[PDB]
């Protein structure tokens, strides 16, 4: 639910100390409290049925968007673009081959938001990051 | 009759003219001989529509270059009481001259308007009937029925009768009206809009609104078909900055972004879907994108783009799109993200007053969404509906909403702000926030018209002041006059009262709207002037609820009771239909005699438009000064993108604009001089407005009317109707307020 | 004319005509309601731009409104004076 | 109902009262006693 | 009460319909109010009268009433100096000296 932390199962009207905390690993609706009830002591898996991923405490955040899809397509495009920074400066004005770049971003944003070719984008990534 | 200025031949269609006509015909001739901007106020009552139709029909007609005439006006009635005057002119020109001369002159109105289709008529909304209209007529439809002949789809036979005949014979020559027009191709079977949409480059004449030449999402079509160095007329010009600002305004809502949200969804479905069938329309577009071609490049002409252009054209990128929105699937996750970001916008609980620029580097440091990929985002969203060939866009169309902010914001960042309001309305419980991206220059929309054209006619029965304009306005004038009406006897009285029958003062500034010694005052003020008015009498309003409050409390005080005694009242009801009915229901009375009132708002559809001559007017009573409401985030902004761009004052600018509404709301009870009729105005504070009035308006306000209470203004009202019901003297008019043919002659003798 | 209110009785026999004389308001606008000429045409008027999106006016220019954002009845008693004159004039369009 | 907005909750109920609430003289005209009214409003 | 112009009308055009052809039809009108309230449309009375070939003169009392004017207009066949509106005592005195003359 939009409104109520399913771990601790707390409506935010009875209870309006619960935040909208997520992980960039995985996106759950969780609470500041079960947050520092868990995570705090150690690093842990994911408290909602299904999900067994490993997370940690420092990396929880806020998210700013309503939509998960979006907030994780923005959190992939700002991995991406930190080590992808290339502009029309760098490219030395050649608008296609800079508009042949953007499409390569998008791409890779894509193939990392839908987790299709998942294992080759990060290696890419990482062997464009290592320059 | 026909005269001669200078070299140019005039054929009047009355056989008598008046002088404020002939120094306003010698006015524009000498403005299209020097090529410039010329500021024109007539007096209302005279005719000066007829006499811009005559001198220009005739200038076109005698000059050798027979430069096209563009009539804009403010209002489809307006256009249509244009052309009915135009087909009075050209019939006298033809009687006079023996034959009908090579002539075109067409009004353009929405296909709203112009439908004559069966099915969709009766559609209220102008945007689906526009949509049903394309919908049949995309050549789409033409297509897929010619590849199967069993398709359910269908198409317009009023549309498809245009291609067996030729653009030139659409039309016999001669001028048409909407009425007219939408007679012809009924029972030609024929499609009024399209014939005139086609035969725009044909007329000498085209008269049409001021959206359609201000508003960039309609006007760059007809701005390209119409000629480059024909003469504009911008009739009633006084309210133009409104319909400028309004053609680059725009607001959004926490609705509108969950239909945005919706649609972003089932249109990221409908590329899942359209992906799954078959790729090569997408791939198609990918390549024509990768090679440069735009909309105008992929669209055909006898289509148009899902999304209209909502910017200026010259302020359209001419590069190709810069390919973070040129996939289908990219383009659909940088819209969600954008409306994502305009959520969290939204979700502040004060007022931000923000730059375009603050806006697209928050933007920016947020989203990572660039402006120059959202400067093509109205376009992009266009191809991509186009491909998808979707027959359903009512999910769409805040998808439009959110594509034409996108482009607005990213292109434009000098003279615009966005403002965001957490309570749309203060009265509400729940708070709903608002967005809106307001234009603060009005010049910006208006520029590539003076740009465009070389000369320009600004005209208005009611502009004033008219130093206002050139600076308000960024053009050259080269003449601005306002005339003096000349009259044999005093043909309107002008009254303003500030103060009740005992004396206690009259205002309508709307924290003291519920002030029971006012609303007394006025109800009383009413109940006298419709018990002495004998045909008509339109009440005008500050605003629609003061109107509502203060016609409220009066049927709780028993006002309307002995109102209803003497006069049918009628109030301008929000819904247009209602409206034109309690308007059509007026004149009736009036007509008939039984007596009516009009309780309108001063800046309402009502004011604009819709004249009242004769026994339709005869009183113009005016509650207050109709003010604009002050602490608007909106009005303030635009009052100090004034004061630091043109040095026009708080006070000075909210003047003239509440005292132009009044002078337009005055100027609609005069046409002709043989009309007449009381114009008061129950406020403290005209009395200190006698100099913003029009020239002519404060030419008939004398100094003993300025703080008039009522019951004295009734008797003047009363000695001013039996003054002038009576027969005025052809002698003591003769010579002096309307002219003939032979004292027009002697007058030019005079003075040459 | 005068806006109702619920503190009030009313009568219990004459109050269940209520909706049928708001179906009958509707059944009169069904004949009062026919195309005019394009001089007074108000709805051509401002339908003439069908795609126009500038600022929504502020609140003195729409009806009143309640607390929770539904209408106060104020614009229901200019409607009921309007339809009573057209009808007074309606009237009058007879044999007679 | 006035800790309850201190928890942050909307009070339903208005505070409670607990907390701060707050001659014949003789007659000259005897030939009419009982003809005169007494008026002791307008 | 309320004056009723299209009921004086009628009762004119019934009374001035048993006149012979040669005698012509005339209706003087002292209208002393402003507005009329009408059981009809007086426009279809006005065509009757015009039909029926009655004249009608109007001395109206207060101001200019448009359906006053055009019923004097449409009667008269155009003349518009058929519909009098007093001035003072002496005016009205005078109209009534003129409405004595044949028409
Ligand atoms: S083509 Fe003309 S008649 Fe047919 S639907 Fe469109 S506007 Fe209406
Ligand atoms: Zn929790
Ligand atoms: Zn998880
Ligand atoms: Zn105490």
């Amino acid at each position: 639910n939009k409104d109520m932390c399913p771990i601790c199962k707390t409506d935010r009207y009875l209870s309006p100390d619960v935040k909208f905390l997520v992980n960039p690993e995985c996106y759950h609706r969780i609470c500041e409290s079960c947050v520092d009830r868990i995570f705090s002591l150690g690093p842990a898996q994911c408290p909602y049925k299904g999900c067994d991923k490993i997370l940690r405490k420092n990396k929880f955040k806020t998210q700013i968007f309503d939509d998960v899809e979006v907030e994780k397509e923005v959190d992939i495009r700002k991995r991406v673009f930190n080590v992808f920074n290339k502009t029309i400066d760098d490219f030395n004005g050649d608008l296609v081959e800079y508009n042949k770049y953007l499409e390569e971003v998008e791409d890779i944003i894509y193939k990392l938001d839908h987790g299709i070719d998942v294992a080759k984008t990060e290696e890419k990534l990482r062997t464009y990051e290592e320059l | 009759m026909k005269f001669y200025i200078d070299d140019l031949p005039v054929l009047f269609p009355y056989p008598k003219i008046y002088p404020e006509q002939y120094n306003y015909m010698c006015d524009i001739k000498k403005t299209l001989d020097v090529g410039g901007n010329s500021i024109l106020e007539m007096p209302s009552g005279t005719g000066k529509t007829v006499s811009l139709l005559s001198l220009t029909i005739a200038y076109q007609m005698h000059y050798p270059e027979h430069r096209k005439i563009i009539y804009c006006s403010r209002t489809m009635s307006e256009i249509e009481k244009a052309l009915v005057e135009l087909e009075n002119l050209m019939d006298y020109r033809t009687k006079e001259l023996g034959y009908q001369e090579d002539f075109r002159g067409l009004g353009l109105t929405s296909r709203k308007n112009l439908c004559l289709h069966p099915e969709v008529s009766k559609e209220r909304k102008g945007t689906v009937v526009d949509e049903k209209c394309r919908r049949m007529t995309n050549g789409q439809a033409k297509r897929k029925l010619e590849e199967d002949p069993e398709a359910n789809v269908e198409l317009c036979e009023y549309h498809e009768n245009l291609y067996n005949i030729e653009v030139e014979d659409y039309l016999p020559k001669g001028v048409f009206s909407f009425e007219k027009l939408l007679k012809y191709c009924e029972e030609k079977t024929l499609c009024p809009y399209f014939i005139v949409r086609r035969m725009i480059s044909l007329c000498n004449i085209i008269i049409y609104s001021y959206h359609y030449l201000l508003d960039p999402k309609i006007a760059e079509r007809v701005s390209n078909e119409v000629s480059k160095d024909s003469i504009v007329i911008f009739d009633e010009a006084h309210n133009i900055d409104n319909v400028c600002i309004e053609s680059l305004s725009l607001d959004l809502t926490t609705d509108a972004l969950r239909r945005a949200t919706r649609g972003a969804n089932a249109l990221d479905e409908r590329i899942s879907e359209v992906r799954k069938v078959d790729s090569q329309k997408l791939q198609d577009e990918y390549e024509k994108l990768v090679q440069g071609l735009h909309s105008a490049d992929i669209l055909t002409d006898q289509e148009e783009p899902f999304v209209e252009t909502p910017v200026l054209p010259q302020d359209l990128l001419t590069e190709a799109i810069p390919g973070n929105i040129r996939r289908a699937e990219h383009f659909v996750s940088f819209l969600k993200r954008l409306i994502e970001y305009l959520k969290t916008r939204m979700k502040v609980l004060h007022v931000i007053s923000e730059t375009p620029k603050s806006f697209l580097q928050h933007l920016k440091q947020l989203t990572f969404i660039e402006r120059k990929p959202l400067r093509f985002c109205s376009e992009r969203l266009s191809l991509l509906v186009r491909t998808l060939e979707v027959t359903e866009v009512e999910d769409f169309t805040a998808l439009k909403d959110i594509a034409t902010f996108a482009t607005l914001i990213s292109t434009y960042e000098e003279g615009f702000l966005l403002i965001i309001e957490p309570y749309e309305i203060e009265n509400a419980a729940v708070p709903n926030p608002i967005m809106r991206f307001t234009c603060l220059d009005a010049s910006i929309a208006i520029k590539p018209v003076f740009e465009r054209f070389s000369s320009v006619i600004i005209t208005s029965g009611t502009i004033s002041p008219l130093d206002m304009y050139p600076r308000m306005l960024n053009f050259k004038t080269v003449l601005q006059k306002s005339y003096a009406m000349t009259l044999a006897k005093k043909s309107f009285l002008p009254m303003i009262i500030t103060k009740g029958s005992d004396q206690v003062a009259i205002s309508s500034r709307f924290e003291i709207r519920n002030d029971p010694s006012i609303v007394r005052n006025y109800g009383s003020m009413l109940v006298e002037f419709a018990k002495i008015t004998p045909d008509g009498m339109v009440v005008f309003f500050p605003s629609y609820l003061y109107m509502e409050s203060i016609v409220s409390m009066w049927q709780t005080m028993g006002i309307l009771d002995e109102v209803w005694k003497h006069k049918l009242i009628l109030v301008e009801t929000p819904d247009a239909q209602e409206t034109s009915l309690a308007l059509e229901t007026y004149r009736k009375a009036c007509s008939n005699g039984r007596g009516a009132i009009l309780l309108s708002v001063a800046r309402g559809k009502v004011s604009e438009g819709i004249d009242f001559d004769h026994q339709y007017g005869r009183t113009v009573l005016m509650i207050g000064i109709p003010f604009q409401y002050t602490e608007s985030r909106i009005l303030k902004a635009r009052l100090e993108f004034m004061r630091e761009n043109y040095r026009i004052r708080e006070n000075d600018f909210l003047s003239f604009d509440a005292m132009r509404h009044a002078a337009q709301c005055l100027g609609r009870v005069l046409r002709g001089k043989d009309d007449y009729g009381v114009m008061v105005l129950a406020d403290r504070r005209f009395s200190r407005k006698r100099s913003q009035l029009p020239k002519w308006i404060a030419q008939g306000l004398s100094d003993a009317d300025l703080n008039l209470s009522t019951d004295m203004a009734i008797s003047n009202t009363k000695q001013f109707l039996r003054t002038m019901a009576q027969p005025t003297d052809p002698k003591d008019q003769e010579g002096v307020s309307v002219w003939s043919y032979e004292d027009l002659i002697k007058h030019q003798n005079s003075r040459k | 004319g005068e806006k109702i209110m619920q503190n009030d009785r009313g009568d219990v026999i004459i109050d269940r005509y209520l909706t049928l004389d708001q179906e009958f308001d509707r059944k009169d606008d069904d004949m009062l309601l026919h195309p005019v000429k394009k001089i007074i045409d108000l709805d051509g008027n401002i339908q003439d731009d069908p795609v126009v999106r500038g600022n929504r006016p502020d609140f003195t220019m729409q009806p009143g409104v309640d607390i929770n954002g539904n209408s106060d009845g104020t614009v229901d008693i200019l409607k009921g004076m309007n339809r009573l004159s057209e009808k007074m004039i309606m009237a009058l369009k007879n044999e007679y | 109902p006035r800790k309850l907005q201190d928890l942050g909750l909307k009070p339903a109920s208005v505070d409670p009262a607990t907390i701060k609430r707050q001659r014949k003289g003789k007659i000259t005209n005897t030939h009419m006693t009982g003809i005169l009214k007494d008026y002791s409003h307008r | 009460g309320n004056p009723s112009l299209q009921n004086a009308l009628e009762m004119a055009r019934g009374l001035l319909l048993p006149v012979p052809a040669h005698c012509t039809r005339e209706v003087l009108i002292v209208f002393g109010s402003l507005s009329t309230t009408d059981p009809g449309d007086i426009h279809q009375t006005i065509d009757s009268l015009v039909s029926e070939k009655i004249r009608v003169k109007v001395l109206g009392l207060s101001a200019q009433v448009a359906i006053c004017k055009e019923l004097c207009k449409a009667t008269n066949y155009g003349d518009e100096s058929f519909y009098k509106i007093l001035l003072d005592e002496t005016h009205l005195k005078e109209l009534f000296n003129e409405a004595v003359t044949p028409l």
